[PDB]
């Protein structure tokens, strides 16, 4: 029963910092940063934080 | 560029290539000894490391 109770609160952390981790890709267009790069339509609204 | 006018002058269209060039800076890390290790040698050696 704690196992059934806390797998409603363990799965969508989850779900959440993996499309976090989907969003974000690891490329580098031209003489960039290689590094960062964020799609704008993958995030919908953010602020800087 | 017209080929036909530099084909006029003298020139004549060769192959064509790509200029696929630097990449990302992905680095690693060796160590160079410079003195060697003998082992097999400690009985006649004298003392030529030094
Ligand atoms: C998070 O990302 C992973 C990895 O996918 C990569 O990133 C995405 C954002 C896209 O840009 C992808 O093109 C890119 O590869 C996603 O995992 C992938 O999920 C899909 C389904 O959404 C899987 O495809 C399935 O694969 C098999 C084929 O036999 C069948 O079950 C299905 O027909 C279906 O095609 C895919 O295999 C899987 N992995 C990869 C490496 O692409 C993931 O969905 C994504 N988002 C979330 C919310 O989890
Ligand atoms: C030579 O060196 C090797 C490697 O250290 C060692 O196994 C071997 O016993 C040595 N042989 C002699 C005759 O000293």
């Amino acid at each position: 029963g704690y196992l059934n109770l806390i797998n409603a609160v363990i799965i969508p952390i989850s779900q959440s910092l993996e499309l976090m981790r989907n969003n974000v890709k690891d490329g580098t267009p031209n003489e960039n940063i290689f590094g960062a790069i964020v799609a704008g339509a993958a995030l919908g609204i953010a602020t800087a934080a | 560029v017209d080929f036909e006018r530099l084909a006029s002058i003298g020139g004549i269209k060769g192959h064509s290539k790509l200029y696929k060039i630097k990449g990302h800076p992905t680095t690693k890390d060796i160590v160079i000894k410079l003195v060697p290790n003998l082992n097999n040698l400690t009985v006649c050696s004298e003392m030529s490391i030094d």
